[PDB]
């Protein structure tokens, strides 16, 4: 299957048509997507295989054919870009500058915008190109709107 | 099944859209990798 670098869709056949139901990176021959997206099912890239290797329900987090490696943070400075890839449509890159999310165990970077739920697993960027973490595990604030955390693995 | 189908590059765009706001808010993470607000 294909193995470039880039950021792909995740589709399944088992609903009705082809449906979208997430995002992913492949960076060094490592496939890395959200746990809810796949829920740790194996995936096809055209006739090939990729094979869980490893995830964690609680990071929300999975990656396929190697280890995760993707090791980029957020400086908690600058704008960033969600490479948005939403269902039926174009990769767009968005700016935003980042919120952030405070919990008992440390501060995470948040990005409040709002996509269909098979968005999730779309990148964020830093201006270097590297991705900081993925787009799509979040809460649903005060005023009804979506925030997402700048979710990352460990290298 | 499901099938993976490439998107894109991924790069930074040079004058891309710009929004969204930058709020801070206090949150928790249960055992299932739920967020939840925290007041
Ligand atoms: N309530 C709500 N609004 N947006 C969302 C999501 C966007 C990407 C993954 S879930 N969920």
């Amino acid at each position: 299957g294909e193995t470039t670098d880039g950021v792909y869709r995740v589709m399944t056949r088992r609903l009705l048509g082809s449906t979208q139901v997430g995002v992913g990176v492949m960076q060094e021959g490592v496939f890395h997507t959200m746990w809810h997206v796949t829920k740790g099912a194996a995936l096809r890239s055209g006739e090939g295989r990729l094979d869980p290797y490893w995830g964690d329900v609680k990071q929300d987090l999975v990656s396929y054919c190697g280890p995760w490696k993707l090791d980029a943070a957020w400086d908690g400075l600058s704008e960033v870009q969600l490479l948005a890839v939403p269902p039926g449509e174009r990769a767009k890159n968005i700016q935003t500058l980042p919120g952030i999310f405070k919990t008992k165990d440390g501060d995470i970077g948040a990005v409040a915008l709002d996509y269909p739920a098979g968005t999730s697993g779309s990148p964020i960027l830093d201006k270097c190109g590297r991705v900081i973490g993925l787009y799509g595990n979040g809460v649903v604030i005060k005023n009804g709107s979506y925030v997402s955390a700048i979710t990352q693995g460990k290298r | 099944d499901m099938y993976i189908e490439r998107a894109g590059d991924i790069t930074w765009e040079k004058d891309a859209e710009v929004t969204g706001n930058s709020p801070r808010l206090d949150v928790a993470l249960d055992e299932s990798g739920d967020f939840s607000l925290v007041e």
